[PDB]
């Protein structure tokens, strides 16, 4: 019985994050996940507007970028169905001609704004050739609090999980795992709502029995990692893929399929404490990204979190044709994600209608 | 998607309409609304419109010089409906009226408030109108 | 590209287990959380039955063990509120009064039951003085294919956790959840859902809030363990204590408190696939048990598993005392017991009221 | 700055085990690796003993076994060359024809007495198909100090892993690290050393490469086990196999490379602080047994561990064929087994000569 | 049997580092653990600097901090005790009288140059307050193939571990390990040898048990992360505290005692694989620093790897002071360096002797 | 809890009562149960039982000898209640009624069925019982 | 191994040999020793054997009937030889003399003591032996 | 530390002497080693040098004007010695000799080698000097 006065915080149980931010996080993300709204992700790098533009012949410059944000950012109406939007690092300091900084336009509608505060994806060296891990925890505190600073009261970090034959590496697994954990502590620490995205890519030959073990081992760590690193759950989101089969499989899916496998899997590995899920689109077209969340939002499986969408390709790639880079296609591209963004809403409350998406 | 007119008829000159502007899945209060006007075989053309309201001072609204003092603009964001009360009408006000959404947010920081324009550029989900005819015979 | 074809399940991500019975076991614990119904733990080892023979001075033979059984299993009606019985190992081979093995009784009154598998704590040996695991696993799967064969369809092992100064070793936290996930997977192989018991005991002057982390830190480590073992979340119960004071701490806490204490944690660790909780009472008075279950039952916070008791003294504790071993004080005791059992039923739905509880 | 006092051994630093043995522990270890000694492993199951005594047509009785024991214990001098024998449950109470206990005997003879107390392999459940865990903690407490009571110092404890397609699953990698571990507190709570083997098994169609790969995962587990369970390294022995290339692969490897291979895979894992490691000899020839562990003890790569062996049918095979099962072979029985014994301590010493072997 | 071809890198045995700088790292490793040799730590930042140069009333100038490394560097002979010297940036890229960078002149004298690659110390924000987690690993492969072709063979990367109330948190053990081991790998692709180095401070009340406890735990779980992230262990150093009673703690401990503590803490948790172990002085004074690890070089205890030295202020704080910042002094500064570097060469051997020590300072 | 007994008198040798007992608080459906009656000096004594039924077998009954064929016993498990319709009464059928659920699920595994007693040992929730006299003048 | 016997030779009646047994490459403290011979047409037989040495008490010896008396066995573990004095040799004694190591542990626990037996049924190491002839002219 | 000297003696004008320099600890292979001198009531002055040796092209050595020609120094690196071999020596010869090591690390990279100076400023572990007297008698 020899006995020693210690700090609670140095035993085991006490290793939850003190945040003074723990109130003004909950509200984030329960106003986030508010029923029929969802976010607008428009956190492309310069490299993926390259991309975005290459179809319509839009030159990559800094002003380009500001007028695709603008489209969607200018547009009245969208905050009936975005509870906040992920913005890139240089749209958080560019102005709307209204005046205002993007975040500043964001808070006026009552929309939260949010920052992408990853630094891209590099290779794991670790594991299997293609893994990759995803810098940028360096100065991480100091970056997230010049982003609260200016109004962001969120943020979103992408790691990536590449299934080959049929797995991954534990080292992935693991490495993957503890990068988001930390990431999002740090977040909370300095007043930002961390979406957690674990994104188990649709590339490959796989089928979804495959996609489900590997998401559910996956999300899995990801979920002892935040127990670890002592996450405050009820201030935390997860962005994860929805399980499908691999986009070169050659197997298909019905919504309601995709819907059960996405959701048992979810209901497996996560806690309910966690206020919701904000799905990516990843590999899918438009409509089966409305599709496949509105029979999530039908599913009888145990589905205690909010499931909606963090969408960027699914709102934006109708409208970005639509718009062709010029002033005469702002409406019609205005028209194009407006829709999408009603549908990608009704789906969020499971009353989206196929029959109806298809009319335009 | 189109909004929904009502509110149109036959009058003398001298008499009263009110137009309505009704939406069945969009919340109003985000937009700017305008309403418009086209005569046969002329140009449409902005009649009014009403700005997104400002906290405290009210929404702002615009007129076309041929319809100020006569016409007036007002909104009810709780049933979702914009109205057009038009008095003193003459033969020269005779045409179909649509509504419209700005599509486009307006707002102006310098000033802090929302603004609106009778220009027809960025309004969309024009609905299929009502006939407003005034005269004598 | 050095390349090798194995097995899947050599492979991390495929090691749920593969079991004949998911589909029967799935069944089961849907069965076990029936709303409005919960588990009477009638699995006291004989020792155990010593303390509960202790105030009425019945000495602890095999036949007076089959009679306490009897108070509880011959009791008509209890089947409107008792949806499992877990047996201990006796029991399942004694008969009712009806000429029947009190599984084959259970069975006819569409009560499912059960049986306590594990053999009981033993020093923990790591950790702290005090510390205890829970041994059996030796032979596990024998004696759990027996048990099957005769008609049980879910089974218990309880492993607990002192908390002491404030805090558990972690020697005691990862040894007794490996324990748990072991136990739980080897039982659903042979086709009995398994009632996961991570007891953190209340014995102790520590107060709400200590119990909460150290609740939520032990049953983050079981959770953890099962899905390294590969458990189907589908088709297993957790059996946890509620979040309360410590018994000597003078502190108390309402009801509502522990509801959002017990909730609250549960929603940080507990998947939801996983059916139901079944709350122990250990230590909560008889009126406690069914108040505090009432509240969670009223909890606005996240629960989407089901939310009822497996009660061993709160649902026992009058009725041996009205009993009293004999006879004459069968119909005394079976009306103490079906009295608490009903109270515990409107806890369940959250219904339960305490000016009818007195 | 909320603090509050705990208990030392509550704290993740302190899990190391406090044992009233260790000092004897320590030095029971030292002896049981002196120069130019291993360990006779006469641990064979009654299953064993019909294996062994199939080719020399020996009923396999009580009586019989017994014998064969005594072909080996009472040969006299084989204490100049082994410093412990691994004892079967049964032979611990049986008597030399000295009149003593076979413990008693060595005791007199300087000679360790050690006791196999695993319970056997049976299914993994988890991990892979042919994937196997071993049973016996449950009641290892008594069962050991009841071991200790009659004279044994060390004990013994098998674990095996199965190449399959290049490959072992993580399950078995765990649970079987995590099942020595616990085993080898216990043992040293009650006064044995633990003789650790975790067997990665010669069968199969792997070469050499895999055998390195699969045994440096599995021993680094085996290690992490030993260092989260708080082991008393200094009082703890290690029985691996070499690696080498799998028995059905058809690749051949000379004396340095399998010293290469197993002296670089140790050396990457193994604390220097444990005293010593005892190779089984599973599947190599007599003579390969004394070539290999004689390369080992020639390595020029880091090997601060004493490097000996715990063999079986390397020190027993032509032992047994002479001696036939008869009193009349009971001598050339002995002169092989002397020979393949002092072979064997000058392996361990690195001066064995394969010339004089033949 | 539901089978899939996966490759050998998918699988949990086969996670060991496949790096083309796998023989150079194992001779680099060799040649830094020579009998008889260890290291300077020369690697102070900016702000060392300060408090190194606030005793002599030199300004802290880049001129300045050339000038102190070349007190050193460009002493003669100082190759006979040290087989390495752990540069700072920005002496990487500083020249020598001679006219050759720094690791040029190394090179040519048989000494490895290395590199410090951490980006220093921040808040750990989880565990406990005063904790601290160690930043760098973003741009690291960039940065450390950079050193390797300025002719860098080897680098060193420090994490901390507090001591407070006899503990450290769970929090700081695993994130701290994990830090180090992916800087370890990191490393070894990139062709340096990692030196890593988990110092548990010796700041604090706590006593030399308490130190002995949390250094057996902190350096078990460095060497669990080093298994999972895969290093080549046969090509990697560690330099951990000696296990002493901490600085305000009040206990006595003799040399005898520091080592027999120190090693059977070593031998508990550190692979014979690993080549050598390079203490770091971190709060002793000179000459303890060389009883100590002298009495290392003798103890029973099972210790397969070099024991060295890896040595900063233990090195050079006569030195410094008799150099005092002038060109007049640096015959002086030479001396003394010399003397301490012939201790620790000695200490190494398990050779050094106080009195010899004492009387030889003198002069 | 208890039952609550209803339907005593006084009637003269030759007439007939129907006693009632209703529960409150309790499904019936479950129990077995019971009428016993307690005359002027004498112990309390078992009359009639009924068993509870079970899907599809109907219900069995038991009487004492002395009431046999004058007494019938029925349930109503839709109305929670149990009635004693008594014929033929006798001086000696004078009495306090009580109705009583036997605690016991009784059931005969031997012969497949529920079964009832007119032991009162296991009988419980007795209500406050009711007088039935029976003479001439 | 083998062990080395020698001091054979050619004596008269009543005369005296010394044999010694020497091992080069084995410890004999650990065995019972024994020397044997074999007459022309005989078997080998035992003549002599000492035990491992008795603590306090020294080794135990045993002798052939047909020798005791005029033989001595003695052993050297520090020079690790054993010795066969024999005197008063007869004729009869011509034969083969062999030492040999006996391969059991020939502990007696009952009596606490090591002994030795001259049966040869567990001796080996046997060597080339030494002859020995006893006979006139 | 301190190098020893040795070598030296009384000769006449015309004669010789070797000067050994030897170190017991330090390895002489990493140093430039000078050899200097200071006669009665004058200035140490340097007379002679050698560097570390170059590869290929071996040790570079300096001598003062007034000996060149008659002194060689040279060194031998596996003994741990550097030698002054001094011939036809002169009256004005006469003084206490020492060698010393340079601390300084003498490379010129320019040039691609070691080098030495016969300037004293960077010399250390003076010796205690040897006497060389040059006279007629």
């Amino acid at each position: 019985s020899r006995r020693v006065e210690v700090l609670l915080t140095q035993l085991p149980a006490y290793n939850r994050l003190k945040t003074p931010y723990e109130e003004e996080l909950i509200e984030t993300a329960k106003k986030m996940t508010a029923p029929g709204k969802g976010l607008l992700a428009a956190d492309e790098s310069t490299g993926s507007c390259s991309k975005r533009f290459a179809g319509i012949g839009l030159s990559n410059t800094a002003e380009h970028r500001r007028q695709y944000r603008a489209l969607m950012l200018e547009c009245a109406g969208f905050e009936q169905y975005i509870s906040g939007v992920i913005l890139h690092d240089e749209t958080v300091y560019q102005r709307a001609s209204t005046g205002e900084t993007f975040p500043q336009l964001l808070r006026r509608r009552g929309v939260v704004p949010g920052i992408k505060t990853d630094c891209g994806l590099e290779p794991l060296v670790e594991g299997a050739d293609g893994e990759q891990m995803t810098a940028g925890l360096d100065g991480y505190v100091k970056r997230a609090k010049k982003y609260y600073a200016v109004g962001c009261r969120f943020c979103k970090w992408r790691n990536v999980y590449k299934i080959q034959n049929g797995t991954v590496s534990e080292a992935v697994v693991r490495f993957n795992a503890e990068t988001l954990a930390r990431y999002a502590v740090l977040s909370q620490l300095c007043g930002l709502v961390p979406i957690v995205e674990p994104e188990v890519m649709i590339d490959g030959t796989h089928d979804i029995e495959t996609c489900q073990r590997v998401s559910q081992h996956v999300w899995a760590e990801v979920v002892s990692a935040l127990h670890r690193h002592g996450v405050v759950w009820e201030g935390c989101l997860l962005k994860p893929n929805m399980v499908v089969p691999g986009a070169e499989s050659g197997q298909t899916a019905t919504a309601e399929q995709v819907a059960e496998y996405t959701v048992k899997t979810l209901a497996r590995v996560l806690p309910p404490a966690l206020p919701g899920v904000t799905f990516l689109s990843g590999g899918l077209s438009e409509v089966m990204a409305s599709e496949y969340l509105n029979a999530m939002n039908n599913s009888p499986l145990p589905r205690p979190w909010k499931l909606t969408f963090s969408y960027a390709r699914a709102l934006q790639s109708s409208a970005i044709k639509a718009w062709g880079g010029k002033s005469s296609g702002v409406a019609a591209g205005r028209r194009a994600f407006m829709h999408r963004a009603k549908m990608n809403s009704l789906a969020q409350l499971g009353r989206y209608n196929r029959g109806d998406d298809d009319k335009d | 998607v189109q909004l929904q007119e009502s509110g149109g008829g036959l009058v003398q000159p001298g008499g009263s309409l009110r137009l309505s502007c009704a939406a069945s899945e969009t919340a109003l209060t985000y937009y700017a609304i305008g309403w418009f006007r086209q005569a046969p075989g002329k140009e449409r053309e902005g009649v009014s419109c009403i700005s997104a309201i400002n906290s405290g001072s009210g929404a702002r609204t615009d007129y076309a010089d041929s319809v100020k003092g006569r016409f007036t603009i007002s909104r009810d964001d709780a049933k979702n409906t914009v109205t057009l009360q038009m008095n003193s009408l003459e033969p020269e006000d005779t045409a179909r009226y649509y509504c419209a959404l700005d599509t486009t947010d307006r707002y102006d920081s310098a000033n802090g408030r929302y603004y609106c324009t009778i220009s027809s550029d960025t309004y969309a989900y024009w609905g299929q109108g009502t006939q407003v005819t005034v005269s004598s015979h």
